[PDB]
């Protein structure tokens, strides 16, 4: 019965060892996240032994009612360590990591007590994530202090200036990543690129390309509405961009004059 | 454990009373091996719903343990027994309802091993079981474990219902969905499609009725189409409002657990009047 | 048959609380089943013996429930008020 | 037609907990819902699905109600029907 209780203790030091290692800056923004909502869990863990040591007190607690009292923690445990290990064995970091947390979530479809789990889990790792990509999606600008973000702006000012021979800003200063793409918005992947893209060649002229509001994104499991504000930015900013090549840096009168 | 013979103030009938109360404990460790046996992630043999079962088979498992927690410390030899006899015979048919179980009864070894369904299989092999022991008192734990089963199916119908979103791991889910849709011609269709009004032979009943098995295709065929077509006013992608998700231990028949179901007739309807070939396409016109 | 289960618990529970009892204490608070338990062994012998099939069982126990016994004729009473259950759920889906 | 099959569950519902069986209750629900529905059954098919004109047209074809259009499809098709 020892035995039988003690996978709990092995699923507690691995779960902690991964919460110390992957808090350093070098794992990336998203890493940070979910070890740092994965923490919480281990407070409620101590909170719980501490009501077991008030009962062991009172002479009121035996092994065997040990055994069933520790069940409902065992399986969050389980669940816990069980991702960490496939997020450290992956090397997954930035939006490698926020696709495995979706994809776990799927997994337990019909479980509902290690799903809520997973589902928070993702809800609190998205966080970061969601924000970047929503100053992507409403202003050129991707402040990205490490590379996670999907879209990469690569510094091709440096061959193309004083004449832009490549037409850089849509051949390949604004770029994508393959493997940083966070697997629930692959259908929009290329859309996002376009609609930050677009801004871009009318922040960068001085004029500035503000949104009507900057819808804040967060991450849901079963609802696709930040698929609707996507296209919703990708539709107003598409339009201010007629709105840029008409106006400053006027195109008509230079093909008038061409 | 067991003494046989000589032994120390135990004649045969308090061992034969042990015994006894030892199928049970056999039962009960070989059930809560199968239950616990968890998903792993990387579950292949075995199928989404079969790991739904797993869990609210634990459930109960986790219930029958507080029983024996909560029988009291001191109580008599002959009073245990009589006490969890009721619970002993539901616990022996539950086990008996599965494979696992009903394999090393004790009877027989442990070789017959027999396959336990999977999928919808094991969906509709679970109403036959409910139909054939509607009436008894172990009925509720069947409904029980049913309930929990049936969700994920039900979530499948929801994702390529109101949308025409394909998703599957295992492919257990009847409507099959293949990479000949992506090359997005007029052949390569005869090769996609769906499974057959049944799985093989092997209609769902249940779930399915054989009434829903071809309208679901028909209404995922269709949103998945106009849906590619374009964003149109009446749906445009999810831009529908609102929709809800929906999708005597009974004192109507287990047949009626199809009320649940209806209102996917719903979206059905919408669906066929909102007429994707025929007033959006202008197919009359071409 | 549940009665005689509990019968036999509360004996032991007596027989923990006094160490010399006689068997015809046990006769004595036992003795209400040594008439009802002949009188079951009939209803069931006769469904084996005639191979009764489907609702006749409902009728043979209807026709012991006119027993004189009225302990028996409130046992046979119950198992057919369960019977019943059955054949009005039946009854529920064709109707 | 209508959905009072949860009340007669219901009422069914009780009549299983009832410890002893009453055939006038018995007789009493069987019939009450035989009302509501076997009796109410008549008036949904002589309403809903009216058999005054299906026995009308019955008459009217396979009992020659119909005098004009079957002498004339016997003029019409006189020869063919000898043949």
């Amino acid at each position: 019965l020892v035995h039988r209780i003690l996978p709990v203790a092995a699923s507690y030091s691995a779960v902690t060892r991964f919460i110390e290692e992957k808090s350093s800056f070098e794992y990336g923004q998203v890493n940070h996240a979910l070890a740092a909502a994965m923490r919480t869990l281990v407070k409620e863990h101590l909170i719980l032994v501490s009501q077991l040591e008030q009962l062991h007190r009172q002479g009121l607690l035996s092994l065997q009612k040990l055994w069933f009292y520790i069940q409902p923690a065992m399986r969050t445990m389980d669940i816990l360590a069980s991702l960490a290990t496939s997020v450290d064995k992956g090397e997954c970091l930035g939006g490698s990591t926020l696709s495995l947390l979706h994809d776990r979530s799927f997994s337990y479809t019909g479980d509902s007590q290690a799903q809520e789990l997973c589902l928070y889990l993702t809800k609190a790792a998205s966080a970061p994530y969601f924000e970047v990509l929503e100053k992507w999606i409403y202003r050129g600008i991707i402040h990205d202090p490490y590379s996670e973000f999907m879209v990469e702006e690569h510094e091709l000012r440096k061959e193309r200036i004083q004449e832009d021979y490549n037409d850089k800003y849509w051949d390949q200063r604004y770029t994508i990543v393959q493997q940083q793409i966070p697997s629930f918005l692959q259908k929009m992947a290329d859309k996002i690129l376009s609609t930050g893209k677009y801004l871009n060649v009318v922040r960068e002229c001085g004029h500035d390309v503000t949104c009507p509001v900057a819808k804040e994104i967060i991450y849901t499991l079963k609802e696709r509405a930040y698929v609707e504000q996507i296209e919703k930015a990708f539709n107003y900013a598409s339009k201010v961009l007629l709105d840029f090549l008409m106006e400053e840096k006027e195109l008509v009168a230079h093909l008038r004059s061409i | 454990k067991r003494g046989v013979h000589v032994s120390g103030a135990s004649p045969e009938s308090i061992s034969s009373l042990l015994s006894e109360v030892a199928e049970y404990g056999t039962c009960y460790t070989r059930l809560s091996h199968f239950s616990l046996q968890p998903v792993l992630d990387s579950l292949y043999s075995k199928g989404l719903v079969f790991q739904a079962f797993t869990s609210g088979l634990r459930r109960y498992l986790q219930y029958y343990r507080a029983c024996v927690l909560s029988t009291p410390p001191t109580l008599s030899l002959l009073t245990i027994g009589f006490l969890f006899k009721k619970l002993g015979r539901q616990l022996r048919y539950l086990a008996e309802l599965c494979g696992v179980g009903a394999v090393l009864p004790g009877t027989c070894g442990g070789g017959p091993r027999a396959a336990f369904p999977t999928g919808v299989k094991l969906l509709s092999y679970l109403y036959q079981e409910a139909l054939h022991n509607c009436s008894n008192e172990h009925y509720p734990v069947l409904l029980s474990l049913l309930k929990t089963s049936c969700e994920p199916y039900t979530r499948f119908i929801h994702d390529w219902v109101y949308s025409g979103v394909f998703r599957d791991a295992y492919g257990e889910f009847m409507i099959q969905v293949n990479h000949e849709y992506l090359s997005f011609r007029d052949k390569l269709y005869w090769t996609h499609g769906y499974v057959l009004i049944s799985k093989e032979v092997e209609d769902c009943v249940p779930v399915f009725l054989k009434h829903i098995a071809h309208d679901i295709y028909v209404c995922g065929k269709t949103i998945n189409l106009l849906k590619l077509c374009c964003p149109r006013h009446y749906l445009c992608w999810s831009d529908v409002p609102v929709p809800r998700i929906s999708v005597e231990l009974l004192t109507l028949p287990v047949l009626m657990k199809r009320s649940i179901t209806a209102p996917l007739a719903a979206h059905i309807s919408l669906v066929n009047k909102a007429d994707y070939f025929f007033v959006e396409l202008h197919l009359e016109a071409h | 048959l549940q009665p005689y289960r509990q019968a036999l618990l509360d004996l032991e529970q007596e027989f923990l609380g006094d160490p010399h009892l006689s068997i015809s204490h046990v006769n004595y608070f036992l003795d209400q089943f040594q008439l009802l338990f002949p009188s079951v062994m009939v209803v069931v012998e006769q469904i084996k013996s005639q191979k009764i099939h489907g609702c006749q069982i409902l009728e043979t126990v209807y026709k012991h429930s006119c027993g004189g016994l009225p302990p028996v004729r409130s046992a046979l009473e119950k198992i057919l008020a369960v019977c019943h259950g059955v054949m009005y759920k039946q009854l529920s889906a064709w109707m | 037609l209508k959905n009072q099959e949860d009340t007669f569950a219901a009422e069914l519902h009780r009549l299983k907990q009832q410890p002893l069986f009453s055939l006038v209750d018995f007789e009493q629900v069987v019939d009450r819902i035989r009302s509501t529905v076997a009796e109410h059954l008549w008036k949904l098919m002589v309403e809903e699905s009216d058999l005054l004109g299906q026995l009308k047209i019955i008459k009217d074809f396979y009992l020659l109600g119909r005098g004009e259009l079957f002498q004339a499809f016997i003029d019409t098709a006189q020869h063919m029907l000898k043949t």
